[PDB]
């Protein structure tokens, strides 16, 4: 029935979040995201719970992932690149 | 409501949540919760689930004090919490703050512990942190510290609070003519650190009636910074200000306003749904400063 | 503040004269019904503050711009007026109740004490 389902709901401040740095990324079924700040989130959708979060010191700017690797590319603002297993 | 045998009501991403205390008896109360989802086709509120919370230390004068959502600090995750004052009757009184999960569990967070009775300076903030007041020394607790600090700088009233970017946590207020630099309302940088803006709050004129203030925006030109900030008044009025710069005056309706939240509500129909103490409320138009709707008996608004 | 309570004053008395020597039928009632509403809108910005000595000359000449305005457009007089005119003279005691002869009164007695605001005065 509802076109449109919140299944969390994140730190923010007045006004809003500040756009471009903010990064969603759909692997199968799971949803990573950041928020631009120093959290990664991972859900697991048929489950609005989260499945982990990952503290990166120096908030993070930029998502990637590679599926045949199940790896995940992060990259921090004045820090280098992670990549988590 | 706030006693045995008494409820309040919370809203949490689209979905209502009901927190009621119901004696136990087989033993102290157990703090039930209900979140509720509106069906669309039947026009009604279906219950989706529920949770308990038991209680130990089987004493009386269970009370429910404030509900909101704040957030997780660990996590950044906004959350349901409870407030839960436990008055043994021995001059004591624990204070209980309490957390829900999206498992519908329970988490204690402050333990709180304190003596004497707490009153009308009640706040909840961000990383869960509990703000009260008594005669003139505000007080607050943070979970990360489970300590109870005071506030250093002696104010009267604390207006607003909350987080601002670079900052992290933030308090209006005052400390004890029409000169936009005067300003009279000392922004406070929590935890006993230094005042942090005396240049761009409202005038000292205004200063006198104001009784609520909320903050819609925050830019940061140099070393300073610009707020745009609603007021209200004991005068009815709903104020706007831009660098301390009073511009679009409402006047309200009805008499003695106690709180003002917006509603987004499509694109550029925004709107200050404005509450009051005589149990009812008003919706004034955003970009122009014009009454739309004026609902009463108004139990509650959400 | 005061400084942009007076240039808005000074903004709408100039729109009214624009439209007074100006406009057709329908263009000076579009500048006239701005121009009152706006002058409603500064009449409240001013009513929210309580006494303002340094207000009254501002408040006063707002009030009166501002029933010479409706009265000139509803071509006749009516109760509201007197309320504004009521109001305007409560605030001038409360800087310093009963009816219009004994607020008079008093109000001429405390500007015979000579505070500066008599060419507003006199207009009321």
């Amino acid at each position: 029935a509802p076109r449109v389902r919140y299944l969390a709901g994140f730190c923010c401040p007045l006004g809003g979040l500040a756009a471009g740095k903010p990064r969603v990324l759909c692997h199968e079924a799971e949803v990573f995201l950041s928020t631009g700040s120093e959290l990664v989130y991972v859900y697991d959708q048929e489950g609005g719970l989260l499945t982990a979060a990952f503290r990166f010191p120096d908030q993070v700017w930029h998502l990637e992932l590679l599926a045949p690797r199940r790896l995940l590319y992060a990259l921090c603002a004045r820090r280098g690149l992670y990549c988590l297993s | 409501m706030s006693s045995n045998e008494q409820e309040r009501l919370l809203c949490y991403n689209g979905e209502v949540l009901v927190f009621q205390l119901s004696k136990g008896n087989f033993k102290t109360p157990i703090l039930h919760v209900r979140r509720m989802v509106f069906d669309r086709g039947t026009k009604v509120f279906v219950q989706k689930s529920t949770g308990f919370f038991t209680i130990k230390e089987e004493n009386s004068h269970l009370k429910i004090m404030c509900c909101n959502c704040v957030s997780d600090f660990r996590t950044g995750i906004n959350l349901p919490y409870i407030v839960i004052e436990k008055n043994k009757k021995n001059n004591v009184f624990e204070y209980f703050l309490l957390i829900l999960h999206s498992t519908n569990k329970f988490e204690m967070r402050l333990s709180f512990k304190l003596g004497y009775e707490m009153k009308d300076g009640l706040r909840v903030l961000n990383g869960p942190l509990i703000l009260w007041r008594h005669v003139k020394a505000f007080f607050f607790i943070s979970s990360q510290t489970g300590k109870v600090v005071s506030v250093s700088g002696n104010f009267s009233s604390i207006q607003w609070a909350g987080e601002i970017e670079n900052l992290g946590m933030v308090l209006l207020g005052l400390k004890e003519d029409y000169a936009i630099w005067n300003t009279k309302f000392c922004v406070y940088s929590l935890e006993s650190q230094e005042v942090l803006s005396d240049i761009y709050i409202i005038p000292p004129a205004y200063s006198s009636v104001v009784t609520y203030v909320h903050i819609c925006a925050t830019e940061i030109i140099k070393n300073q910074l610009r707020i745009s900030l609603i007021a209200l008044t004991r005068k009815n009025q709903l104020i706007s200000f831009q660098n301390g710069t009073p511009k679009n005056v409402c006047q309200l309706p009805f008499g003695d306003p106690c709180a003002v939240q917006l509603m987004d509500s499509g694109g550029g129909n925004l709107f200050f749904v404005v509450s009051f103490i005589s149990n009812n409320a008003c919706a004034v138009w955003k970009e122009s400063f014009q009454v739309a709707a004026k609902w009463e008996k108004l139990s509650l608004v959400l | 503040c005061l400084d942009l309570w007076r240039e808005k004053n000074d903004r709408l008395v100039r729109q009214a004269k624009v439209a007074q020597n100006s406009g057709l039928t329908l263009r000076r009632q579009q500048l006239a019904q701005d121009a009152l509403e706006g002058l409603r809108g500064l009449l409240h910005s001013l009513q929210g503050l309580p006494a303002a000595v340094p207000v009254l000359p501002l408040e006063l000449t707002v009030t009166c711009n501002f029933i010479i305005l409706r009265a000139s457009l509803a071509q006749g007089f009516t109760e509201d007026q007197a309320q504004d005119i009521q109001r305007s003279l409560e605030r001038v005691l409360e800087t310093q109740e009963q009816g219009l002869r004994e607020l008079w009164d008093s109000v001429l007695r405390a500007s015979c004490l000579l505070p500066e605001l008599l060419s507003a005065l006199h207009r009321l």
